[PDB]
């Protein structure tokens, strides 16, 4: 039983993928419940910063600023992390080549 | 009444069918992972930044820890996470932050 068992092609019935798919979702259910901790833990040490510096009344009655808004600067802050990641990274080329 | 007889869908069909949501909420988890993390990576470099104002203002008030003996508010844990508002304020202030930094 040694030879005919070689050209056995793993034709995956998709059970295989849906097992592969199940753990790969298993591993992203596991990177979501740890960004949520990393962001629950922020947002604690935020909301007792601003607590502590900031006034603790809240300005609720104002217009309801849309969270898409929100989701807009929460990607423009990435972007400009991003863009400074890179300008430093063109700076420290052409600041090497010049020393 | 006339009842519809449903093909029999083959159970590659079926399969194929579930490897294709299967993707399709891979592919939703990972996006709301890279959005929690980079939420994850804003906070942290607020708090990070706000920390010097954390150990200026903490050490500042150590001395003044006196006999205060009020009652600790029982807030809830719903009331330790960023409201939509403060959320959006938290993401104005640190993209100032950021494009300061960025300038400099």
């Amino acid at each position: 039983n040694q030879q005919a068992a070689q050209q056995q092609q793993d034709t995956i019935s998709n059970k295989e993928i849906r097992q592969e798919l199940e753990m790969a979702i298993t591993e992203a259910q596991r990177q979501h419940d740890e960004f949520m901790l990393q962001n629950h833990k922020l947002q604690e040490e935020i909301k007792l910063l601003k607590n502590k510096n900031d006034g603790f009344v809240d300005r609720s009655n104002e217009t309801a600023m849309n969270e898409h808004k929100y989701l807009n600067t929460l990607a423009h802050v990435h972007q400009i992390r991003l863009d400074l990641k890179q300008t430093q990274t063109r700076y420290n080329q052409m600041s090497q080549e010049l020393q | 009444m006339n009842q519809d007889k449903h093909p029999e869908i083959t159970d590659e069909e079926q399969e194929l069918i579930t490897v294709e949501e299967l993707s399709q909420k891979l592919e939703l988890l990972y996006k709301d992972m890279e959005q929690i993390r980079r939420e994850n990576l804003l906070f942290e470099a607020y708090l990070a930044r706000n920390r010097k104002e954390i150990a200026k203002e903490d050490e500042v008030s150590e001395d003044k820890k006196g006999k205060g003996k009020k009652k600790d508010k029982n807030v809830d844990k719903k009331s330790l996470l960023l409201t939509n508002e403060e959320k959006f304020e938290i993401a104005q202030q640190e993209q100032d932050a950021l494009k300061k930094q960025i300038d400099d």
